[PDB]
């Protein structure tokens, strides 16, 4: 199928659910488009999935989707090269990427039930923005009979904030939003902080909305633990220095033009709340090579 | 006339000539290694790798004249005659870890040999094995370590580098070639001067630089956006074994906020673990150390004198705290990584 | 007969579990958790390794229950289960452990034998290293009683010359013993309490202290005092190093705090002679104290030197993920 059934599929099924990330669309996409294909020989197909790939990524600019496409090319093809006929070798990596996506869709309870009992009794927390994977581990919290105070920021300039704030509400905790300038002023009162994560990088930094920096920094001065939570599918291949290494094609969405995204370094960072377990981010870097088979 | 915190460590001259007290025709040791041993005190010297190309060609030439014993066999016989020769090696000028693990190496496979094949036919395997590891081992890594780095240079910066090493000339050479404009600065220190060796290669090639000597790093610091250094071992901790004067570039750099990259190979992983940039060294001729003046040329005649002793080390050690990257033939790691990774 | 005693010998070990202990080493705890477990395994009936691993567990369950603090104990029971693992994988050649075979038992036991050698021959290859790290006229600083810094500092101290420093813990002060025994085999050793250990760090070379256990961050949890070492050594960034062999490693991670230390009566400060003034007040005695990985630079082990970001990988190759929590 062309390319104007693959956005046409790609946007409704994203509107269809919206509690779905972007990754689990692009994969959906690509199942579909490997179903629909006519072709004999395998590279033929390598290179209409890699055309596919890349028109996918020109619509939506997040870090998730490329590594979420490589990932799936390179762990469809395990074994596929034995017998001579192309159905056989069709119909195995049907049944793989159906596997994959069976097994990528567990990873969220597991976080929740790994992250949960780091959590004190009577604590205040602090994070930003807006994210579904904190709203599952505190709900997972809440349900262990525990109580807790909640501090979020209004996260300039689209306001997602106020979204996690009126969802935190529904489930009766005390919850309060504070200003984008005011985070040094209140960190006095914190006791730990959790944010989500847009990618991981090599030497164990990540990549995340606009304002994480200096959160962290400021969290660094007064000595309070930094707890991350990620997916397997969000680990990137780059090894940025400072704030200009970042590729351009991240930064803007398609100064004054308000980058979206921000590094962040492996030296102000405690742990990692991965579906692999829990790493420190020495160990990233080992993990990172097992994983890209 | 040593320090009493180096006492353990020797000190040697390069006027106590030890060729004097043997025969010239050379039946003890080989004659061509007797030449090598002879030139380790004049020259040859860079990095670990002239050395030990031309180790391993002596050793090629003399497995080349061997002959086999009526009642023993190579592996036994080869082992116990090539231990007095190295020593001897050793007494000329310490050694590195590179030429420990090319020995180690080498006495790997001499020990494998079995004993149905040919003298000629082991000969011409042996040959064989040392002509492949010399050239998996250094040429190809170096151009893997070249196409990796290449990624980390960008239009208008400023790359500082210090001392003498092939690598890094190589690597700006081939960044150069492949169309990319930048500058450098070079920084010197007393008494080798080894740093002529790249302003001469740089300005050779076509690439505009700067030169100035150590203690003056502090000026330019604020200018600089990168700095590249090679190494001369790894150690198993992570630490960094380099010629004296790293450690203190990287700790400015640190201080003024400037990323620090790191070339080495895969084949100088030791296996020591080292706590500090002390103990572990090696002392040189103190004389060197002579100002040359040209009028009251002060230290002279230095041992009248009660109490005064003069230092030369040569190596330091930089803690893992201090380095940002490491590129080897296999990729780019942090640094504290080095040890999981490599060890296999 | 062979039930009745194993019954008796479980129920003899937890209850000295609980009554508080006694005057053993580390060594001695291991040793003994390794033979009742390998008694165990000769005097019980089972099939297939599903009933075997169940008993294995429970009976852990049991015994780590009975003292929260002791960590030894469940190492050398998940120690047994991955060996057993393996045993099983290897015979056999989601998973299923009802196959059954007749070669099990007699390689589980020679696999048990062969650990318990090892254990027996630990701690000189400890003591072998001394010769690498200390020089003559230097300064060493120590805290508390530790067999193997006993054993690290006696074997340098036959070819070197230096000079010991120790500081007593004084809930219990034991660092009298240590430097008794240290000035009896002829070192230079001063005694000091626990207040002028800032004011003394400008004159030290190097730190070499024990532990209780290693968690699987690098963090530590040592005697109480070791925090406020670990600092000042780091204020004038003095080297530190840590002497422990590999039964001292747990799977485990800094998050349930509360039974983290471990809390005595607090006799030992306040007599009860006071009067009624221990009406109102409230003493707090507490033993151990954790340690965070940024403030260690060495690894002593039985078989080299390690940094303390290497500990995970040993780790990976220790335990299987799925024994974590018993």
């Amino acid at each position: 199928m062309d390319d104007k059934e693959l956005i046409e599929y790609f946007k409704s099924q994203m509107k269809e659910d919206p509690d779905m990330a972007s990754a689990v669309a692009a994969i959906r996409t690509l199942l579909e488009f490997l179903k629909r294909d006519k072709g004999e020989t395998i590279q033929g197909l390598r290179a209409n999935l890699t055309s596919a790939i890349e028109t996918l990524c020109g619509v939506d600019s997040s870090v998730a989707v490329s590594s979420g496409g490589e990932l799936f090319l390179r762990f469809i093809s395990l074994a596929s090269l034995e017998y001579s006929d192309y159905s056989k070798c069709k119909k195995i990596m049907i049944e793989r990427g159906e596997l994959f996506l069976r097994r990528i869709s567990l990873s969220r309870n597991k976080i929740a039930d790994l992250c949960h009992t780091f959590i004190k009794d009577g604590a205040t927390i602090l994070t930003h923005a807006y994210s579904r994977v904190v709203l599952r581990v505190l709900e997972a919290a809440v349900a262990a009979k525990k109580r807790f105070s909640v501090y979020v920021t209004e996260s300039q300039p689209d306001l997602s904030g106020k979204k996690m704030a009126k969802a935190l509400c529904h489930l009766n905790v005390p919850v309060t939003v504070v200003l984008d300038a005011a985070v040094g002023y209140i960190m006095e009162k914190a006791d730990l902080v959790i944010v989500g994560a847009e990618g991981v990088v090599e030497n164990g930094g990540i990549i995340n909305k606009i304002g994480t920096n200096q959160m962290a920094v400021c969290a660094k001065a007064q000595n309070k633990p930094f707890y991350v939570v990620a997916e397997s599918f969000k680990f990137v291949r780059l090894f940025p220095l400072n704030q200009q290494d970042v590729p351009d094609k991240f930064k803007y969405k398609a100064k004054e033009e308000h980058p979206w995204v921000d590094y962040t370094a492996p030296s102000l960072i405690t742990l990692l709340f991965t579906d692999l377990g829990v790493l420190t981010p020495s160990a990233v870097s080992d993990e990172l090579i097992k994983l890209y088979l | 006339s040593k320090v009493s915190l180096f006492s353990h460590l020797p000190q040697y001259s390069r006027q106590n000539s030890l060729t004097q007290f043997m025969s010239i025709p050379s039946s003890v040791i080989h004659p061509a290694m007797v030449r090598l041993g002879l030139q380790y005190s004049q020259g040859l010297v860079s990095g670990s790798n002239a050395r030990c190309i031309a180790l391993l060609r002596a050793l090629q030439q003399v497995i080349q004249d061997y002959t086999t014993p009526p009642n023993e066999e190579l592996s036994r016989d080869l082992v116990n005659k090539l231990k007095p020769y190295m020593s001897f090696l050793t007494q000329c000028r310490p050694l590195s870890a590179s030429m420990h693990n090319a020995i180690k190496f080498l006495n790997k496979e001499i020990t494998s040999v079995g004993s149905s094949k040919r003298e000629e036919e082991a000969k011409s395997e042996l040959r064989a094995a040392i002509d492949r590891y010399v050239q998996e081992k250094i040429v190809l890594a170096a151009q893997a370590i070249s196409r990796f780095a290449y990624q980390k240079i960008s239009n208008g910066d400023v790359i500082l580098v210090y001392g003498c090493s092939s690598l890094v000339s190589r690597i700006l050479q081939e960044a150069w070639t492949e169309g990319r404009r930048f500058r450098v600065v070079v920084v010197d220190s007393r008494p080798w001067l080894e740093g002529r060796h790249t302003l001469r290669s740089l300005v050779h090639a076509g690439v505009p630089a700067s030169y100035l000597l150590i203690p003056a790093a502090s000026y330019v610091l604020p200018e600089v956006s990168k700095v590249l250094l090679g190494a001369h071992a790894l150690l198993a901790n992570g630490s960094v074994m380099s010629r004296v004067g790293t450690a203190q570039l990287a700790l400015v750099a640190r201080a003024h906020n400037v990323p620090v990259l790191v070339c080495c190979e895969t084949y100088k992983f030791c296996e020591r673990v080292q706590t500090d940039a002390f103990v572990s060294n090696e002392l040189d001729d103190p004389d060197d150390l002579q100002c040359k003046r040209g009028e009251h040329v002060a230290l002279a005649n230095w041992q009248n004198h009660a109490s005064l002793r003069l230092l030369n080390l040569v190596y330091d050690v930089t803690p893992p705290e201090l380095v940002d990257l490491v590129i080897t033939e296999l990729g780019m790691i942090p640094c504290s990584s080095v040890p999981v990774v490599l060890r296999v | 007969a062979k039930g009745s005693e194993l019954s008796e010998r479980i129920e003899s070990f937890v209850e000295t579990l609980k009554r508080g202990g006694g005057p053993r080493s580390s060594e001695e705890m291991a040793r003994e958790t390794l033979g009742l477990l390998r008694q165990i395994i000769t005097d019980h009936r089972w099939s297939n390794a599903g009933e075997l691993m169940e008993l294995i567990r429970r009976e852990g369950r049991r015994m780590t229950a009975a003292q929260p603090s002791e960590t030894t104990v469940g190492n050398m029971v998940r120690r047994v289960l991955k060996i057993i693992r393996e045993e099983y994988g290897r015979l056999h050649g989601n998973e299923d452990f009802s196959f059954h075979y007749a070669q099990l038992q007699s390689n589980i036991i020679e696999a048990i034998n062969e650990l318990l050698v090892e254990l027996e021959g630990t701690m000189e290859n400890i003591a072998a290293q001394a010769l690498e790290h200390i020089h003559s006229n230097e300064v060493i600083m120590t805290i508390g009683f530790s067999r193997t810094v006993e054993a690290f500092l006696k074997e340098a101290a036959r070819k070197r010359k230096f000079h010991v420093i120790v500081a007593e813990c004084a809930p219990f002060c034991q660092g009298h013993e240590m430097a008794v025994n240290l000035s009896k085999a002829g070192i230079e050793t001063t005694v000091m309490t626990d207040a002028a250990i800032f004011a003394v760090m400008s004159r030290v070379n190097k730190v070499i202290i024990g532990t209780k256990t290693i968690l699987a961050n690098g963090a530590l949890r040592a005697v109480t005092g070791t925090h406020t070492l670990a600092l000042a050594a780091k204020h004038h960034s003095t080297p530190l190093i840590v002497c422990a062999p590999m039964f001292k490693l747990s799977p485990q991670f800094p998050n349930e705090e509360d039974s983290f230390h471990k809390f005595v009566a607090p006799e030992e400060v306040l007599p009860f002679t006071e009067g009624d003034i221990l009406e109102k007040v409230s003493v707090h005695c507490p033993v151990f104290d954790y340690v965070p990985p940024e403030l260690i630079t060495l690894f002593i082990s039985n078989i080299g030197g390690n940094a303390p970001s290497y500990i995970y990988r040993l780790m990976s190759e220790l335990y299987h993920p799925d024994d974590h929590v018993l």
